DNA sequence: CTGGAGAATCCCGGTGCCGAGGCCGCTCAATTGGTCGTAGACAGCTCTAGCACCGCTTAAACGCACGTACGCGCTGTCCCCCGCGTTTTAACCGCCAAGGGGATTACTCCCTAGTCTCCAGGCACGTGTCAGATATATACATCCTGTGCATGTA
DNA sequence: TACATGCACAGGATGTATATATCTGACACGTGCCTGGAGACTAGGGAGTAATCCCCTTGGCGGTTAAAACGCGGGGGACAGCGCGTACGTGCGTTTAAGCGGTGCTAGAGCTGTCTACGACCAATTGAGCGGCCTCGGCACCGGGATTCTCCAG
C-alpha cells in the first residue's frame, strides 16, 4: 500500500460494511465470482432497510416514553408498517409481545 | 474469548443517524443482528437462483437488483432499488 | 351487598394487560421439564443450553397466541364468542397444518 | 403429574387472553395440550437431528432457531 | 453420592443463626458466601475433613 | 307435466363429473386475454410464449379451486351450506393472505 | 370493454363444483373475481421481472414457474 | 491398455446416473467440494422416491383400466398416500385434477 | 436443436422394474423429470447448509443422510436412508 | 337515564442498580498494486413460433319465468363458564461444587480436484402401430310423483 | 259419523356406466454420433485425531409466598324450534363468441465467433473492529394519592 487506504464503505458513503459483504459474497457459495458492484449495492440495501426500521422502533420508543430500544418497539414498529409486516410476515420477535386489539363484537354494549 | 463477528456497530451508527439522543438495548440489539442476516441471505439466495437461471456464473448489481424487486414489498423495492443504485454510481465515480 | 364485577368484565381487563405487556405466560420449571421428557424419546442423556429452553418457549407462545387469533375469528364467524375444539380444528385445517 | 399437565388451565387462559379471547369453553384445555405436544415434537426433532449431525451431546440455540428456521418459523432474538 | 466442604460450612453457618445463637436459602446465601469469601484454611482443613468422609460414604452410595 | 329434477339434485351431479375430470374449466380465449391485460401493466409489448399462458390457467384453476375447499369447510363450519363472500374473507385470513 | 368478466359466471361455478360447492351465494362471483385477479398481478409481476432478467420480450414457460416456485405454489409438468 | 470402464451407477448396484448427480452436485455451487460417497447416496435415493411413487401410479392406472400412466394416476397416487402428500403438500400436477370428495352433511338424506 | 439432458430414460428403466407391462404419457414424464429435479434441489440445498453450520466444506454422506432425515416424512425418512447406506456400502466394495 | 360508592388503573416523586456505551491494546482481515486468463458483451445470422385475420359450425353463455329450500330473525330454556372467596402446593429466589463436554491446538495422511485421453451411454431424429378416442346401441341404477294398502278418526 | 293421510312401491323419465367396431396420432423402439464421463495419475490441504483447558450445565439448600386449585352462585350466551319472504337452483328459447383450420407474415429467440473489460489470486501492509474493562444513568419496583371507569338503587 503506496496511497493512503480509505475503506469501499467511504468510497460509497455508506456505514454497512462493504469489504465484509463482500468476503461473505464469495465465502457462501452464493456463485463462482462477484462482480466489485454487488456488495455496495447489497450493504446499501441493508443499510436502508436497517434505517426503516430503527426510525419506527425510535418513534415508538418515543412515544412509550423511553429513550433505550427493547425488543416491543422493534414489534410495535414492524406490525404497524403495511410494507414491513409483510416483508417479516412469518419472523418473530422474542420478548415482542402482540400488537393490541380486540374484536368489535367483544365489547361491552 | 475468541473474536465473533456481528453487525451492531454499524446498526448502531444508523441509530445514532436516524434518532441520535436514543441507546439500543442487547436483546434489541441480537434482534437486528438477525434481521441483517437474514435478509443478506434472503437477497443473496435469490441472485444465486437469478445468476444459475440465465446460465452465468457471475453476481453482479443487475442480480441484486432484481433479488430487491423479487423479494421487497412495493413501496420498499422502489426506495431499496434507488438507494442501491446511488451507492453504485457514487462508489464508481469516486473510486 | 358486597361488591361485583359482571360476567366478561374482568375478562376484558385480562386481555388488556397481557396485549399491554411482552411477558412470558407458561411457569418456567413447568416448561423446562416438557421440553426434556419430548426430548428423551429422539436421544437419551441429551444435554440443553439455558438459552435453547427459552427459544423454545419464546417460538411456542407465540405459536399458541397467534393460533387463538385465528381460533378466535373462527368462532365470532359461526356468531359465537366463546370458543370451542371446533374452531382450533377448523383454524388448523384452513392454514393447512392437520 | 404427567409433565403436559405442568401446561396449566391458567396459562392457557393467558395465552388466549394475550390472543383476544373473551370466554373459554372447558375442552379448550385438552385440545390445546395436544396441539402444544405436536408442535413441541415437530420443533424439538429437527434440532435433535441438527444436535447428532454435529456429533454433538448438547441441544444449543442455534439448534433450535436453525429447526424453526427449516419449519418456516423464524425466530429473531437468539442469533 | 458425596457432599463438598463448602455444603458442611453452609450447613455449620446455618446452625450458628438458627439455633446456636438465633431456614431459607435465599437472603442467607449472601451472608453464607461472604463469609467462605474470607473461610480461614485451618476450618477449610476441617470442612475438607467432612468432604473425605463423605466422599468415603459415596464410594459405598454410589 | 315436464320432468323436474328438485333443488340441489343437479348440484350434487354436477360436482361428481367436475371431480372426475381432469379438463381445464375456464374458458381458454377469455383468460388469455385476462392475462395479457394484466400484464400489459408491468412491460408494454410484452409476448407470451403459449405455453405461458397454460401453465398460468393450471396455477390459476389449482388455486380457486383449493381456495373453494377452505370456502365450503368455512361456510359448513357455521350451520349453512350457501358459500358468502364472509367465508372466502375467512378462508384467506386464516391461511394468511390478508 | 372489461376483460375480468370473460371469468363468466357458469366458469365459477364449475370451479366451485369441483371444490365440492352445493349452493353459491349471488355475490361469490365478484368476490372471486377480485381473488383471482389479484392471484394473477402476484404471480406474472414476478414472471416479467424474470422476463426483464434475462433481457427478453417475451415471456417464456421457465419465467411462470420460476415466479410459482418463488411464491412457494410449485408447479410440475412445464418443465 | 486402460481397463473397459463400467458406469458408477453399475458399482453401486442403481439405475439412476451417478456421473451425472456427480457433476449436478459440482457445477451447483453447493459445497467447496463433493465427496464420492455423496452422489451414490443421493442417486439411490431419487430412485427410491421414484420407485414409490411410479407403483401407486401404476395401481392407478390398473384401477382406472389403462395400460399408459397419465397425470391424473400421479395426482391419485400422491393424495391417496399419507406421506407422499406431506413430501409434495405444496404442489400443483399439471391437468391432475382433484381427489373425489364431498362433505357429507350436503348429501340428500 | 442442441442436446437437452433429463432424467426420462432412468424413469422409464425403474418403471419398466415396478410395472413390466405399463407404459407412460409424455405429459407424465415431464412432471416426473420436474419431481427429480426439485428433491435433488431440496436434499442438495439443505446439505448445503448443514456442512455451513458445521464450518465444514465438503458434501458427503453424513450430509446427504442428515438431509433425507430432515426433509423427508417419517416412514419415507427410514426407507430412504436404508436405500442411501446399502448402495454406498455395495459401491464401496467395487469402487 | 344516573348520583354516588367501590375498586381498579393511573401519574407522579423518590431510590437503588447493573447494563449501555465509551476507552484502550492488539491481532487479523481489508486495503493497495501488481499479472493474467476467460466470462460475457456485442454483432450478425437462422428460422422457430407467436401474432393477426378470416369463415363456419355449434356448444356454451345468457335472459328470463317459476317456485320451493335455505338463511335469518326471534323466542324461550337451560347449562355451562366466569368472578371470587379459601385452601393448597411447588416455583423460584442465590450461591456454590463437580465434571461432562464443547473449544482449541498441534500432527498428519487419506481423499478430492485437476488433467490428461479417448470411447460408449445418452441425445436428436425417423418410423411403424396399437391403445386410447371416437363412435352408435344397449344396459342397469337412480330420481321423483301418483297410486293404492293400511294406518284412525267421524 | 265419509274420507285424513302415512308410506312402500311401480314406474316413467333421465342420467351414468359398459360392451363394443373402427380410426389415428402419440408412443415405444431402432440407429448414427458426439460429447460427457470413466481410467489412470499426482499434489496439497481439509478432516480426523489425541490431548489439555476451562466453562457452563446439572444438582442441591429450604421457606415463604404467590400461583394453582378448589367450591359455589347465578347470568348471560350456546343452541334447538319455529315462521316466513326471497334468493338462488332448474329449465326453456335465443344468441353470441370460443374453438377449429387454414393462410401469411416477421419479431425475436437462440446461436456462433470474436475482443476486451473484469474478476481472481498473490504479496506486501495497515487501521477498523473486536475482547476486556470500568462507571454512572435510564429504567423498575415502590408509595401514596387520586382519578376514572362500573354497577346498581334509585
Amino acid at each position: 500500500t503506496r496511497a493512503k487506504a480509505k475503506t469501499r464503505s467511504s468510497r460509497a458513503g455508506l456505514q454497512f460494511p462493504v469489504g465484509r459483504v463482500h468476503r461473505l459474497l464469495r465465502k457462501g457459495n452464493y456463485a463462482e465470482r462477484v462482480g466489485a458492484g454487488a456488495p455496495v449495492y447489497l450493504a446499501a440495501v441493508l443499510e436502508y432497510l436497517t434505517a426503516e426500521i430503527l426510525e419506527l422502533a425510535g418513534n415508538a420508543a418515543r412515544d412509550n416514553k423511553k429513550t433505550r430500544i427493547i425488543p416491543r418497539h422493534l414489534q410495535l414498529a414492524v406490525r404497524n408498517d403495511e410494507e414491513l409486516n409483510k416483508l417479516l410476515g412469518r419472523v418473530t420477535i422474542a420478548q415482542g409481545g402482540v400488537l393490541p386489539n380486540i374484536q368489535s363484537v367483544l365489547l361491552p354494549k | 474469548k475468541t473474536r465473533k463477528e456481528s453487525y451492531a456497530i454499524y446498526v448502531y451508527k444508523v441509530l445514532k443517524q436516524v434518532h441520535p439522543d436514543t441507546g439500543i438495548s442487547s436483546k434489541a440489539m441480537s434482534i437486528m443482528n438477525s434481521f441483517v442476516n437474514d435478509v443478506f441471505e434472503r437477497i443473496a439466495g435469490e441472485a444465486s437462483r437469478l445468476a444459475h437461471y440465465n446460465k452465468r456464473s457471475t453476481i453482479t448489481s443487475r442480480e441484486i437488483q432484481t433479488a430487491v424487486r423479487l423479494l421487497l414489498p412495493g413501496e420498499l423495492a422502489k426506495h431499496a432499488v434507488s438507494e442501491g443504485t446511488k451507492a453504485v454510481t457514487k462508489y464508481t465515480s469516486a473510486k | 351487598k358486597p361488591h361485583r364485577y359482571r360476567p366478561g368484565t374482568v375478562a376484558l381487563r385480562e386481555i388488556r394487560r397481557y396485549q399491554k405487556s411482552t411477558e412470558l405466560l407458561i411457569r418456567k420449571l413447568p416448561f423446562q421439564r416438557l421440553v426434556r421428557e419430548i426430548a428423551q424419546d429422539f436421544k437419551t442423556d441429551l444435554r440443553f443450553q439455558s438459552s435453547a429452553v427459552m427459544a423454545l418457549q419464546e417460538a411456542s407462545e407465540a405459536y399458541l397466541v397467534a393460533l387463538f387469533e385465528d381460533t378466535n375469528l373462527a368462532a365470532i364467524h359461526a356468531k359465537r364468542v366463546t370458543i370451542m375444539p371446533k374452531d382450533i380444528q377448523l383454524a388448523r385445517r384452513i392454514r393447512g397444518e392437520r | 403429574r404427567d409433565n403436559i399437565q405442568g401446561i396449566t388451565k391458567p396459562a392457557i387462559r393467558r395465552l388466549a387472553r394475550r390472543g383476544g379471547v373473551k370466554r373459554i369453553s372447558g375442552l379448550i384445555y385438552e385440545e390445546t395440550r395436544g396441539v402444544l405436544k405436536v408442535f413441541l415434537e415437530n420443533v424439538i426433532r429437527d434440532a435433535v437431528t441438527y444436535t447428532e449431525h454435529a456429533k454433538r451431546k448438547t441441544v444449543t440455540a442455534m439448534d433450535v432457531v436453525y429447526a424453526l428456521k427449516r419449519q418456516g418459523r423464524t425466530l429473531y432474538g437468539f442469533g | 453420592g458425596k457432599m463438598s466442604s463448602y455444603a458442611f460450612f453452609v450447613q455449620t453457618c446455618r446452625e450458628e443463626h438458627k439455633k446456636k445463637h438465633p431456614v431459607n436459602f435465599s437472603e442467607f446465601s449472601k451472608k453464607c458466601s461472604e463469609r467462605w469469601k474470607t473461610m480461614s484454611a485451618k476450618e477449610k482443613g476441617k470442612f475438607e475433613d467432612m468432604a473425605k468422609a463423605d466422599k468415603a460414604r459415596y464410594e459405598r452410595e454410589m
